[PDB]
């Protein structure tokens, strides 16, 4: 229980933030990534990654959409950087920008078994500085032609588990983290 | 004391695979689902009152697409009272000719024409399919990527897939704004490979429309539909949209082709009880419903899901099936990595290869699938020659030839040169002569030197943010030494003015000759007659190397 | 009339096919491109040789190809930018029904394109009631 | 400079395979050879005087035994005037019964038949085989051998075997002389592992028969035959001492089928200039007039000759849709190695899995291929995981299914224990209790306690010096507390008495339940008909290892 | 005359089958086994029980496997060791022209065995002409 | 050219021999096995395995059949031992025996590219083991399933050629080596 919901968020007024925007059933009714890596220890590599940079970071839980772009798309909206990173339950991954295209974005992790914390860690890093306005160089590409085959099917269904927890028209509450 | 045998059999690649029971109730089962819906359908005044057992009152955006575009409303109510087992029967027969089946199909429901080609066993779906193929000649796509979005090794491995025999090729980016170099050094190559091979660079879709503006592309083939609403919408797409999208791309001259496949929408969240080849044909009928001539399915990049539960592969079989019975071309799958074991993939490949369609696969990788950037397809650069061997041990046209090695390092180089003469024709980051020499003798990025990759996407970026067109490269080629290239470059550009390749299953072969399912009609009936492996095209395909005359 | 006879257009009758701008098909070689006596903007494909097409995809059996063919014709009016303004109102959650209506209008009243106008006025209905213009999120 | 991406090829297996230029001269090519003879028959007051350009003044032995008994001259010359074409199509079309069918294919000569069915894809064959086979459910055989021929080993594995599926078991030997070890030991393990087993084991000729007139199998199945008459004598046969032999295993209620195969006139250094499916077609003719039930073909183990020619897998289909055409029982191969790449054997083998035969394999190596005594199988004890996954990918019934770890160690250890009582109780050197148990969870012969051969070697020589019988295998059986085995191998001799499973295509079932041609009829007319995977067996067949619940 | 109907003769009609000494399928137990009430000259097939099938297999369209059968009961006579002599001389070059009429002859003679005998005689006049005989190699 | 004519051969009359009969073009139209042991090399050591036993080596070449069990039976008839060795061109050889059908024998190399001079060696011996009625153990089996795989159809080619010299009726004639 180390994620309480202490309201509705409202968006950021200076560019001095990342939004990290979690998933309906983050740390909740799922509480590690498709590998087993804890949702906790997740948000505080990412946290620190983004700390790190001298940027503050900014927890909501999103609801209208489990959809890693949507989900992240509604961190940006609030974010006062306008950058935001979305994260599902099973640990998929993305770093957006107000102006983009939902299915547009900065950075993609697109194979969550091949994150490690470490990951995580660049991931807040690097949307710390495109908050900044620097040009980070990408965290750099993992890829693996048997992620699919060993594990598509959980990763469809932890999304149909977590999916169970969309909110049509429920606004994004901000997040008190333990 | 644990079984050596097990613990043999424990150690099998085969059993990396995802497996799961089926889960009725999250539309995890490929096919023949208790909670598909019995097919029905209802017209007053010439409307859909009633659609597979849903009344319009309920109708979602799909099912209104469908009702009043998707199907011909002046027969659905004699076919649907027609019996299904028949209808399937007549699929397999050799005797009925396809031109008697599609005034039917093409009036079926989407639960009817599943219910159809469900009573069907593999190999009757096979039998069905050479006669339902649009294309008289099946043909072959590959997926030309690499890990490093390298430009010349691009433009290299695309010569080299195009000489092999591809018809089609489609790249996308490891680097999304490497794009506008990906698709010239695609389109360059490719065409040094064989002139009038069609080319695709698989974006976000506002993106790669645009793209295909500036002239960098022939084609568009991953414009996605999906067959529940929450789906689609989460897809960012609605049938409207997506058929406003088609359109768009013919009313600038351009082929395209939408994409779909078994088991999204429950990697996506939302099957709505329904099993996969049945929310797969609303995806069928979404196509034919929007007027595209084309469909790319077979699971596609989902197809973790079906091959995890049972007959998912059969349904993959299935949903092609359907697709060509529907008279859409269809770009087979047979591009994306399910499983560990060569044997497994083996047997999911021949389903569409045995009786041909017209792309047998939708992303053969002609790179080894480390450099693959759709996350690894069925079959790679390394199975060439297995497939190869497979041609001529069946004798089955799978559209790929054997090569030779020196024919292939000319090809490579011709490609990486021209390619280079682009690049100081047009102002973009050099390509060195070490660069063309790397390209011509690689297998993949690992046998690349590294580029400056900010100096690229910098160009790369203002190609796009300055508008810099297709008859750039064309100039370029011509004003550097390449006019042949460079013709041929205008030849492909010419072929968006006359609308010749937007139809069903359009190809390009020979001398810019345009060959399509309007002057390429499948005329199967039965052996001896249809497209038969012969004459010229066997003999190239016989001659694999390592066969030594016996004398 | 077209037909299947007549296709393909490039071998059967090449001066059908013209541009925009009234080039033809052998107008463009290398040496106008070098001598920009032809550039882009003439390399466009015309309305009337997409409803050419439409002809013979309908005489293929292909009506909704036709009809997709008939909506390219009067799109190929409409330019690029403005293209991929009505191609993203259309998405969900973009658009108000009103902003629709008047995409719609200026279509037709603009361009002529009455099926794309009434394309989009289907789906500016629908979209009240499957809930998908802005703010139905 | 060599290229990255051809030395990458160069390096995979199938690349190791044998492969050469045809040959037409010396018959090295499979089919369609221009060598072949035009189909013809001339027939004067109920003989054949001329058969497919040959005059009877010509013939040979197999012409004379051919044209004296293997084809139905009453039809003969209606069928021959009909076009190939078109019974090819009547073949493959799911609307023309089998039973319509075998009147004419029987009134063929081998040249019309082979004329026929060259006409056809693999696609059309499939269609076509899935209708013709005799029986109506598919089956499958096993290889059960040891490259020490161990026979506690043997038992254990036989045992194994049964218990996944398979319903018919062949066992060989490295040393002859250990003959009649190995057969007791397949038998034995075999009714533990599933009593209706049927077993053989295979030898010379004369040696074999013996064996089986002791009691020490069930039936036989490498009775050669051969396709050009100098091969057939260094075969030291003709076809009236094959002919001869066949009735006399009848005779002493043994079933039986022929053996033949593309390729083995080519191996063996006669082909007489031609195609090996023309051969092959010879061969089936041959057992056809011997009365002969059934035939073990497609290539089986000159499989290395019609696969290093262009289209010689087709020809292994093609030689068994002849043989099914022919209304003989088909054992279709898939049993022997030919190459070295998983692909291209996979490839091979679907082309009789798909749409089933009697027998899918003619021997699935139910051990591990180094124990593999006819110099290995297509398929091994390895991919037992892979076998089972196919069919439940493609809703395809492979006659095999999932089993438990549990079980198997269970069934395998009673195996063991059995022939141990056995051995012990005819007084042959006995079984080490470290060897029962080392084989229950033994892969192969690499995990068992090294034996004492020449002592065994001269009690094998000695079973058979002595002509001691199966009962005596019986006796020590149920003498060792083994009542069910003892009693379960009398039910076979039973079988034996009935005369009931020496009919087409028979195998025994259940409770000693005789499924063969004439009791499991096919009737194939189509989808939703003939033999369809549903029910408990497809529970089963779905019911694999390593599938999660999603819960 | 047996018919397919006839068949499995075990299910249908196991009255009519029995054994080398005549007894029933019911009598093959294990019990006589032991106590030897059962015996190997007990358990072979009969004559009668082949030409049953042989009539059965006629019945299912299949008449040389129906001619195999009734060689198949004739042999039933021929003694285990008699039938290794008979299929060996029928190998090429084992035999002359004399030797195997001589066989045919005592088959018939000896065993009744008329179809058998004149399979011999067949062999052997085409023995001479293909030349398979003793001294042919 | 190793092997000189040397009048047609025939009987023993002694257990003290074994014969080494070869097909009608082993050392003349084909001059190794399969995978190139040399055809001197090969006779060589099974000749040395023959005498270590303490056996007569005999070699004769065969011409009625190319198929190395008549070829070896052809001469099982000839040696006082009743034992041979039937050995064909591209290489499988045989371990035969007068009484035995042609088909059947003592010990058989159904595989020839997995002989070794080794093997060949080991095998002579074995020969001269059976021939003194001793019970040699049987040579160790050698199984390669990609054995077939890799040199079947190779196989097939040099045995279609090494039967082009089959001669009809013709006797075995002696061999000096
Ligand atoms: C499977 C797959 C993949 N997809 Co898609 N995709 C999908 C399917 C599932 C998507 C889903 N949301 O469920 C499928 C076919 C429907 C699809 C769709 C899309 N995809 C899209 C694209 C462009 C891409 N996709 C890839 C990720 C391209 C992948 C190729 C690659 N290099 O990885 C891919 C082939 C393999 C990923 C995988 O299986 N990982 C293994 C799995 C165990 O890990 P995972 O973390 O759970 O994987 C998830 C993510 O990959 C995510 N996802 C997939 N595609 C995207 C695209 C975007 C923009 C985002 C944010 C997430 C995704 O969905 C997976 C399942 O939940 C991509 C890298 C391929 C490429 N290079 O062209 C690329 C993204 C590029 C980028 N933005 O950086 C589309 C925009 C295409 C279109 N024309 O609409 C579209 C977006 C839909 C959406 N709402 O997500
Ligand atoms: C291919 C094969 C094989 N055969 Co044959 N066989 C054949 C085929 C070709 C044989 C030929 N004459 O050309 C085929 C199907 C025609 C055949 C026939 C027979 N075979 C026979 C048997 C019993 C055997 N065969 C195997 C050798 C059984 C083998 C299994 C094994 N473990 O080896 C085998 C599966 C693989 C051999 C191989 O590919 N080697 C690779 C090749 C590159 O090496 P190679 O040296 O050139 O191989 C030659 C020899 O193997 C030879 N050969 C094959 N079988 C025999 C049998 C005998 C008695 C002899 C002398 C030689 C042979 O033929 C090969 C090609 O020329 C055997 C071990 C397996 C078995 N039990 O079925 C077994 C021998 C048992 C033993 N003696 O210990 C037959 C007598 C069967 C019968 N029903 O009569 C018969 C003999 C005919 C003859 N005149 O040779
Ligand atoms: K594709
Ligand atoms: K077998």
């Amino acid at each position: 229980g180390f994620l309480t919901e202490v309201g509705e968020a409202r968006q950021g007024t200076q560019q001095d933030e990342v939004i990290i925007a979690v998933g309906p059933a983050f740390g909740l009714a799922q509480t590690v990534n498709i590998v087993g890596i804890p949702h906790k220890s997740i948000l505080r590599e990412v946290i620190a990654g983004i700390e790190e940079e001298g940027i503050k970071a900014r927890v909501i839980r999103c609801f209208k959409s489990s959809d890693v772009a949507f989900v992240a798309v509604e961190g940006n909206r609030l974010s006062g950087s306008g950058i935001s990173i979305g994260i599902q339950s099973k640990g998929t991954t993305v770093i957006h920008q107000q102006g983009l295209p939902p299915l547009s974005n900065l950075e993609l992790f697109p194979q969550a078994p091949l994150l490690t914390l470490e990951t995580y860690r660049q991931i807040g890093k690097n949307a710390a500085r495109y908050a900044k306005r620097e040009s980070p160089q990408p965290v750099p590409t993992l890829n693996d032609q048997m992620a699919r085959p060993k594990y598509q099917a959980k990763s469809a269904i932890l999304h149909i588990k977590e999916t169970k927890y969309v909110v049509t028209g429920k606004n994004p509450q901000e997040l008190r983290v333990a | 004391m644990r079984s050596k045998r097990f613990e043999a059999l424990a150690k099998r690649p085969v059993n990396q695979d995802g497996f799961v029971k089926e889960w009725i109730e999250e539309g995890f089962i490929a096919m023949e689902s208790p909670n598909d819906p019995k097919p029905s359908i209802k017209i007053v005044n010439g409307a859909v009152t009633e659609l597979d057992g849903k009344p319009v009152s309920d109708f979602d955006l799909i099912d209104h697409f469908i009702a009043r575009y998707g199907i011909n409303l002046n027969r659905a109510e004699e076919v649907m009272a027609m019996d299904s087992v028949k209808l399937a029967n007549m699929l397999c027969d050799p005797n009925v000719k396809r031109s008697e089946i599609v005034p039917l199909t093409t009036a079926m429901t989407p639960a009817k024409i599943v219910e159809v080609v469900s009573h069907m066993n593999v190999v009757e779906m096979m039998m069905a399919m050479q006669k339902m193929r649009a294309r008289r000649t099946p043909s072959q796509q590959a997926h030309v990527t690499n890990v490093k979005d390298n430009p010349v090794q691009i433009a290299a491995d695309a010569a080299e897939g195009a000489w092999r025999g591809f018809d089609e090729q489609e790249t996308t980016v490891a680097v999304a704004r490497y794009a506008p170099f990906n698709a010239i050094a695609l389109l360059v190559g490719s065409q040094v490979g064989r002139p009038g091979v069609l080319t695709q660079c698989s974006l976000e879709e506002a993106t790669e429309l645009k793209l295909g503006m500036l002239g960098h592309t022939c084609y568009a083939e991953t414009i996605s539909v999906y067959g529940t609403e929450p789906v689609f919408t989460d897809g960012d797409d609605t049938p409207w949209s997506k058929g406003f999208l088609a359109s768009s791309y013919a009313s600038r001259g351009l082929k395209m082709r939408f994409t779909s496949g078994s088991g999204s929408e429950v990697q996506m969240g939302y099957a709505e009880g329904k099993s996969m080849l049945y929310l797969e044909a609303r995806c069928i009928y979404i196509t034919k419903a929007a007027g595209v001539q084309g469909l790319q399915n077979g699971s596609v990049s989902c197809i973790g899901v079906p091959s995890a539960v049972p007959s998912g592969i059969r349904a993959v079989l299935a949903e092609n099936l359907i697709c060509s019975s529907l008279d859409l071309e269809c770009a087979s799958s047979n591009d994306q990595t399910f499983t560990h074991s060569d044997m497994r993939r083996t047997a999911r490949l021949l389903m569409q290869f045995l009786p041909g369609t017209d792309f047998i696969s939708s992303g053969y990788s002609a790179v080894p699938n480390y450099d693959n950037m759709f996350a690894g397809s069925n079959e790679d650069a390394e199975d060439f020659d297995d497939y190869n061997v497979i041609q001529r041990d069946l004798k089955v046209d799978g559209g790929l030839r054997p090569v030779r090695e020196e024919d292939v390092i000319a090809i490579r180089n011709k490609a990486a040169r021209a390619l280079q003469a682009v690049f100081a024709g047009m102002g973009l980051p050099p390509i060195t002569d070490e660069e063309v020499e790397a390209a011509t003798y690689a297998h993949g990025s690992k046998d690349m030197p590294e580029r400056n990759i900010v100096e690229d996407i910098k160009f790369a970026q203002e190609i796009i943010n300055k508008n810099r067109n297709g008859l750039e490269v064309v100039k370029a080629l011509a004003q550097g030494g390449f006019t042949d290239v460079a013709q041929d470059m205008l030849n492909i550009q010419k072929a968006k003015l006359t609308g010749d390749y937007l139809h069903t299953s359009a190809i390009i072969v020979g001398d810019g000759q345009v060959l399509s399912a309007v002057n390429d009609v499948n005329d199967y009936a039965g052996p001896a007659t249809g497209y038969r492996l012969q004459g010229e095209r066997w003999e190239e395909i016989k001659n694999i190397p390592g066969a030594l005359d016996p004398n | 009339s077209a037909r299947v006879s007549d296709y393909p257009l490039a071998n059967k009758h090449p001066e059908w096919v013209k541009t925009a701008t009234n080039k033809t098909l052998d107008d463009f070689t290398l040496e106008n491109v070098l001598s920009n006596k032809v550039t882009a903007q003439d390399m466009r494909i015309t309305p009337e040789t997409l409803r050419l097409q439409a002809s013979i995809a309908k005489d293929a059996g292909r009506d909704r190809l036709a009809m997709n063919f008939e909506r390219a014709a009067e799109l190929t009016a409409v330019p690029d930018d403005r293209i991929l303004e009505i191609y993203n109102a259309l998405r969900p959650y973009r658009s108000t029904k009103e902003e629709l209506l008047a995409i719609a209008d200026d279509l037709e009243s603009r361009y002529q394109a009455k099926i794309c106008a009434a394309f989009v006025r289907e789906a500016a209905t629908l979209y009240v009631e499957r809930k998908k213009l802005k703010g139905d999120d």
